[PDB]
């Protein structure tokens, strides 16, 4: 298999808003779970050993013990029987403090048609404004259907000069994060999406440009959702992988 | 009025 090219292929909607996914169409997606079982972020699997997260899903434990991966599946709770679960045996946060942490797993994940990993994006790639991309996850829904299921939700990148504005996110945002959403509001990642993917479409696979970190609520009118901006990452993310 | 998207959210005064 090749990194960001699913066997399912993800449909378009025919997470607040969006639609429940075709189950396996987004391999990378995992949940990240307390050793008891709760799920309490996203990630995504980025190669057989390694899963991007953000680094504020960790804060409840330093310990890698405490945590454990779910990858390919399309239910919270009630997981199917070849899901995979792989306890985490080394966590590293990004050193400048920066919301986006590497899990490494204990055994690598084995890939199937279910477990795929992203492409990462090429280091300090800017994302162009308007680009139609796509978050995933399990957080909540607040009302719109899709709950305790897989959900995705296709939104567009917004440059940062329009989101800083005042009207906006009015200075909020970093150059090491982007924006996604529609202005008018109504679809939005959510508590229970940090740490998952968002991913944009190039040529003929997905690549991994975002993680969901925050918000000001969730897909409130004119306050879009802010991810960490994976390309600004790309040389460090490598750099823990090649050496541990 | 930030709030960290995890479960349950870490959120701040702003």
């Amino acid at each position: 298999f090749d990194c960001g090219k699913p066997q399912v292929e993800p449909k378009k909607c025919p997470v607040v808003g969006g639609c429940v996914a075709h189950p396996h169409s987004w391999p990378w997606q995992v949940s990240l779970r307390t050793r008891f079982g709760m799920h309490f972020c996203g990630g995504t699997l980025i190669s057989p050993e390694w899963v991007l997260t953000a680094a504020h899903c960790l804060e409840k434990s330093p310990r890698p013990s405490s945590y454990k991966v779910i990858l390919g599946a399309h239910q919270e709770v009630n997981l199917e029987p070849h899901v995979q679960e792989i306890e985490v045996s080394r966590l590293f946060l990004e050193p400048t403090r920066k919301d986006i942490a590497l899990l490494k797993l204990s055994s690598p994940a084995v890939i199937t048609d279910k477990v795929i990993p992203a492409c990462l994006p090429s280091p300090n790639y800017v994302v162009a404004d308007r680009t139609e991309c796509f978050i995933t996850g399990w957080g909540e829904t607040q009302g719109t259907f899709g709950a305790g299921l897989l959900k995705e939700a296709q939104l567009p990148v917004i440059e940062n000069k329009v989101c800083n504005r005042y009207e906006f996110l009015n200075g909020r945002v970093q150059s090491t994060e982007l924006c996604a959403g529609h202005l008018a509001g109504g679809t939005d990642s959510c508590q229970g999406d940090s740490g998952g993917p968002l991913v944009c479409f190039e040529k003929d696979k997905y690549i991994l440009q975002g993680v969901t970190s925050w918000g000001l609520g969730c897909a409130r009118p004119n306050k879009p959702g802010v991810y960490v901006r994976v390309s600004r990452f790309v040389t460090w993310i490598e750099g823990v992988m090649r050496n541990n | 009025g930030r709030c960290y998207k995890s479960k349950p959210p870490i959120c701040f005064p702003d």
